[PDB]
């Protein structure tokens, strides 16, 4: 498309290999948890950012 | 003495309840047409010619020709801009052996459709003057740049037209002017319009039903093909960025568009003249530089590289998944479509919606 | 006839729970499903804010929360706010400095949270690892059974033969005020409310019928909270899957027997401990059947502009209902033909049936061919049906106490000021110095008239 | 009646670096929020419907669709298939460099045609409203601009609202889609608290966007550049034949076999 050049940049093949492995390994060892879902501190802080006078 | 006995059970035993099964294809449709990788008149100036003669009062269609015509015209106007915002429209009515330019050269469906609403009240009067109509049109198209595809669509209801001079004057001029003219006739084929359309490079078709009328109009929605005789231009185009009144309207006064009476405080400025425009795309009425939004350009790029029809088969004999690719779901219909390149599994809605609306095949993007 | 005709006050979940004690609601909110039932019934206004606030234990300021909705809609937001607070869902807590912070009831919070994610109980649901049950019951067989049971109860109100119900249920129909006790032995009779109920739609019917059961539940010693929680769990159950009666109180067993007899649940045997919930129980919620033929089952009444009704129905029950407000003309095996008329509609009106009941009753049962149009009932019919009641619902009665012919205008202005002070003023005539007061002020103002 | 269609940028490159970076927020926490958000959509209304698709490097996999084990039906079945589908996709993962971009356009295409089937399948008494929520984390792949723009207009024509949530790397295309479709584009500043943004910015109904007070839409500059030397263009010249953009005048379309008729 007619878009200007982005700031895209590749990494190293090692980073790619490790990325495929680390994420595969994380998804192999993963379970949903309420604590990992949300914390009142995160929600309230996000509410402050989203508040009518927030950032 | 046949209409009360015209049912299928008139001379059959099983037709006493299978009548709607024997005549079951009574009201359906299935729209598809061809395409081609040829130059297209993407810049398009299409002008609509509609009979204003007494013959428009006939009820050949469900309502009088006028109501059905205006009904489908509004729909056609919408999709024309929807599929080509770059293009522009204009309308001329052929009444009283005269022609009246219902709408000037513009791209604003608001004004065009508003004119249609008001045009519902027109008075079908006199005979049509094809020569007067083409005069006003060509007189206008003369000033249009050669590269812009100057085209006219004619809707003919009557069969006799009052020309003050042989239309061969105009056709010879139109041919030399490379203007293209297409005609849609009601219930009949007229040599005049057929010769006019075929010689001018357009096409003459006849309305059969409101569906056929849409089917014909549908073809006219797609940009026409172009030859090397037209100007292969490198038109200058502006891509102004929208600019709100961010600094508390400071040093940025609100202004009415060149095009409209609406005084907009924010909008698109002209990079050439700094004029104020609330909408885009808009032609600079005071510069000649057209301003178009970058997405409107891409909105037409499908015409440059459109999709191809998928391999149709009554069964997934290729034994792909029982779930249709693309949109997930069971192959509940005994008809399957397979892309020639990516060869994935597609259903009836995939073949219709992906090819006619998405214009992109998912497996080809992979 | 001192007041207007007796109306079947349709109280949705808000009206019913709005009268309950917070501890009762807190006990009710004890189950996750009860919270979801309450939550889903809330208006989208409350529905979003509750979901937005569910993950906080900080008392968000009343103003900031109220400032989440646009100026013009904030007024309509007050409705959801008044509900959430009135329903004990929202309780104010004070921020440092005494600012009005808002908090959702932790029990409700925790149960909704346990509804969305794992908790100490797995939705209070289990399979008990048992296999496919003996004498397997199919989904359509459950629906028909539930339908047949419901039809039998409606038939019992209609008083048709073979309407087999327990006397306790027949009593409840009379106890709730649906079947009037005009004659000894309780022969089939129906009040205005019962007729209104008969013309009401299945979900609102079942809902209000169960509300009357609940109104008599503690009079019958049944567990309101438990039955309600059980009912909500049933509303969130699945047709084809099996559920167990293991760990159910005798109060629940009595209700379950009623629930089974009522056809909301199917059991292998009255004593069996595993069951299948019927479509009616899953669909038992305070909702709307629709503005045309029902989504679950299409309508059959082809209402025509010439006031002619072509009901494609075999059901003697539905037919008998149509006979209440319309004059029937012909009986055909697959369809019945009738016409709505002033007299027949005046019969419904005189029996105490608001024309909107008929309009909605016909709408909910409008044959699907009548659909695909904005008005499913032609305006002429809708207007004339209403006009027939508006012809003879102009006289409105109201019991009160009249104060007239005082000695002077000072007495009138003083008595009127006293009526204004107490808000007991009903109506007044300042020209003839006439005042009408609520009957509660009869003695107070009569005695005051001797003092002024 | 509504149909939410969640799109998550299942890019192992950014998420793998994110995993290797051992940041406070990871794909695990992300899918948790998605599942809770998805549940909330169905939880918010008995009649609401939901679909989820994951945009991977080489495949657009449906995450719907629930499990039949019967511990808990509505939410647990959806979450279990989601975990299973993401595990199947992410555990049974390959390694490729030749085609490293996320198949965004294909995922959007699947969603749009899937929505089309569903909206046709729905009865016309009441109609299914729908919207797409895109959660982007990796870089914006320009090679799909053609398809991306075409699918935006399809969504526009289909009257589908598109919302987008971007983690780290922004996207001109996706922000442009939000502007065009009438959705909303938001760069989340606190990825660990992602869910709270979702439950307020993207969760409110179409019928509530108008009623709620939310962050005003970020104005999107329609930066454009020609294929010749890619410089920025505010006024350029366009081939009326192929609509190829060229910043300055020239005799022939570098993009096609066509000599301009210059005068
Ligand atoms: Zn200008
Ligand atoms: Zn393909
Ligand atoms: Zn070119």
């Amino acid at each position: 498309g007619p878009t200007p050049i982005q700031s895209l940049q590749y990494a190293t093949s090692q980073d790619i290999i490790n990325s495929f492995q680390s994420i595969r390994q994380e998804m192999e060892a993963y379970t949903p948890k309420l604590t990992q879902v949300l914390s009142s501190s995160a929600a309230s802080s996000t509410i402050t950012a989203l508040s009518p006078g927030g950032a | 003495e046949r209409t009360w006995e015209i049912l299928k059970e008139d001379e059959s035993g099983s037709l006493k309840a299978t009548i709607e099964d024997i005549l079951f294809k009574a009201k359906r449709k299935r729209v598809f047409e061809h395409h081609g990788q040829v130059r297209l008149g993407m810049m398009r100036h299409l002008y609509v010619v509609v009979d204003g003669s007494r013959t428009m009062e006939d009820q050949d269609l469900k309502p009088n020709r006028l109501t059905c015509t205006l009904k489908l015209l509004e729909y056609f106007v919408e999709e024309y801009f929807d599929q080509n915002p770059i293009s522009q429209i204009g309308i001329i009515v052929t009444k009283s052996k005269r022609a009246e330019k219902l709408t000037e050269l513009s791209g604003n469906p608001r004004k065009h459709i508003t004119s249609l609403k008001k045009a519902v009240d027109m008075t079908c009067h006199g005979e049509p003057s094809l020569y007067n109509s083409l005069s006003i049109a060509m007189q206008t198209l003369k000033h249009m740049p050669g590269h812009t595809s100057r085209e006219v669509l004619i809707i003919f209801s009557s069969l006799t037209t009052c020309d003050p001079s042989n239309i061969y004057d105009l056709i010879k001029t139109l041919k030399a002017a490379k203007i293209r003219v297409s005609v849609i006739g009601l219930s009949a084929e007229v040599r005049v319009c057929t010769v006019l359309a075929r010689e001018t490079g357009g096409t003459y078709h006849v309305i059969l039903d409101e569906s056929h009328y849409k089917e014909l109009l549908t073809h006219h929605v797609s940009p026409p093909p172009a030859s090397s005789s037209s100007e292969c231009s490198l038109i200058r185009m502006g891509f102004p960025q929208h600019t709100i009144a961010s600094l508390s309207d400071q040093d940025a006064k609100p202004s009415f568009s060149m095009a409209e009476p609406g005084l907009t405080l924010g909008g698109y400025f002209c990079p050439q003249c700094r004029a104020k425009y609330c909408e885009l795309p808009v032609e600079c009425k005071i510069c000649g530089l057209t301003l178009v939004s970058a997405p409107h350009l891409a909105r037409s790029y499908h015409h440059l590289f459109p999709l191809d029809a998928f391999q149709e088969i009554p069964l997934e004999e290729y034994n792909g998944e029982r779930f249709c690719y693309g949109c997930q779901g069971e192959l509940k219909d005994q008809h399957v479509y397979v892309c020639a390149v990516c060869q994935n599994v597609f259903c009836v809605d995939c073949d219709v919606f992906v090819h006619d609306s998405l214009h992109c095949c998912p497996g080809c993007i992979h | 006839r001192g007041l207007n005709r007796v109306h079947l006050q349709c109280r949705n979940l808000q009206e019913f729970l709005g009268g309950l004690s917070p501890g009762v609601l807190d006990r009710l909110y004890g189950h996750p499903a009860t919270c979801l039932a309450v939550f889903r019934e809330l208006p989208s206004l409350a529905k979003n804010w509750v979901m937005r606030m569910l993950f906080l234990e900080q008392p968000l300021p009343q103003a900031a929360v109220a400032l989440w909705v646009k100026k013009e809609f904030s007024k309509a937001q007050e409705e959801s706010t008044g509900l959430l607070s009135g329903l004990r869902i929202w309780h104010t807590q004070l921020l440092p400095g005494g600012l009005q912070g808002l908090i959702l009831n932790p029990i409700f919070r925790q149960n909704l949270r346990i509804a969305l994610l794992g908790g100490g109980k797995a939705w209070s649901d289990d399979t008990s690892q048992l296999g496919p049950d003996k004498h397997a019951r199919d989904v359509p067989s459950l629906d028909k059974y539930a339908e047949e049971r419901w039809e039998v109860v409606l038939h019992f109100m209609v008083g048709s033969p073979s309407a087999a119900v327990s006397q306790d249920l027949a009593q409840l129909l009379s106890q709730a005020g649906l079947m009037k006790s005009t004659e000894p032995g309780e022969p089939p009779c129906i009040t205005s409310a019962g007729f209104q109920f008969l013309l009401l739609d299945t979900p609102a019917q079942l809902w209000y019928f169960m509300l009357q059961y609940l109104q008599t539940a503690q009079s019958r010693g049944m567990d309101l909270v438990e039955i309600l929680s059980f009912l909500f769990q049933l509303s969130f159950s699945t047709l084809g899957k099996d559920y167990s009666v293991e760990g159910m109180s005798d109060s629940l067993l009595n209700f379950l027997q009623h629930l089974r007899e009522f056809g909301l649940v199917f059991q292998r045997k009255r004593k069996s401990r595993r069951y299948y919930p019927t479509r009616l129980a899953i669909n038992l919620s305070s909702g709307v059947s629709g503005a045309g033929g029902t989504v679950h089952q299409p309508g059959f009444i082809v209402v025509e502009t010439n006031y002619r009704l072509y009901a494609y129905t075999e059901s003697e029950l539905q037919i008998a209902l149509i006979a209440l407000f319309s004059e029937m003309l012909y009986r055909f095996p697959n369809m019945v033909v009738a016409q709505v008329t002033r007299e027949s509609v005046q019969q419904a009106i005189a029996s105490g049936i608001t024309a909107q009941q008929i309009i909605h009753f016909l709408r909910t049962r409008a044959h699907p061919v009548m659909l695909k149009q904005t008005p499913v009932l032609p305006p002429t019919i809708t207007d004339q049906i209403r006009l027939w009641e508006l012809e003879r619902d102009r006289l409105r009665f109201t019991e009160g106490v009249l104060y007239n012919q005082f000695l002077s205008q000072v007495d009138f202005e003083l008595l009127l000021a006293h009526a204004r002070e107490l808000g007991v003023l009903v109506f007044e005539n300042s020209a003839k110095r006439l005042m009408v007061v609520t009957p509660a002020g009869h003695s107070d103002v009569k005695r005051f008239w001797k003092r002024q | 009646l509504n149909l939410l269609v969640i799109v998550v940028d299942a890019n192992p490159i950014w998420w793998g670096k994110q995993a290797l970076k051992e940041s406070q927020f990871t794909l695990s926490k992300c899918i948790d929020a998605v599942m809770v958000l998805g549940n909330s959509h169905l939880f918010m209304n008995r009649s609401n419907k939901l679909a989820v698709i994951a945009s991977h490097i080489q495949e657009s996999r449906f995450l719907y669709p629930g499990s039949k084990d019967g511990k808990y039906e509505l939410l647990t079945s959806a979450n279990e298939v989601i975990v299973e589908e993401i595990k199947d996709l992410m555990t049974k993962s390959d390694i490729k460099g030749q085609h490293t971009e996320t198949l965004l356009a294909g995922s959007l295409a699947k969603a749009l045609c899937y929505i089309h089937r569903m909206n046709k399948e729905v009865k016309d008494n009441q109609e299914m409203k729908s919207r797409i929520l895109v959660i982007k984390a990796a870089e914006d792949s320009a090679l799909q601009y053609m398809n991306f723009m075409n699918v935006i207009f399809a969504a526009q024509k289909q009257n589908i609202l598109i919302d987008a949530c971007v983690l780290d790397s922004d996207s001109g295309l996706l922000q442009q889609a939000c502007d065009i479709t009438g959705g909303l584009y938001l760069k989340v500043p606190q990825m660990p608290s992602l869910l709270q943004y979702l439950l307020w910015v993207f969760l409110p109904d179409q019928d509530q966007r108008s009623q709620l007070i939310l962050p005003p839409p970020v104005h999107v500059d329609y930066r454009a550049a020609c294929f010749c030397h890619r410089n920025l263009i505010e006024i350029g010249y366009v081939c009326s034949v192929c609509l190829s953009i060229f910043c300055n005048f020239s005799p022939i379309c570098t993009t096609c076999e066509t000599a301009f008729k210059i005068s």
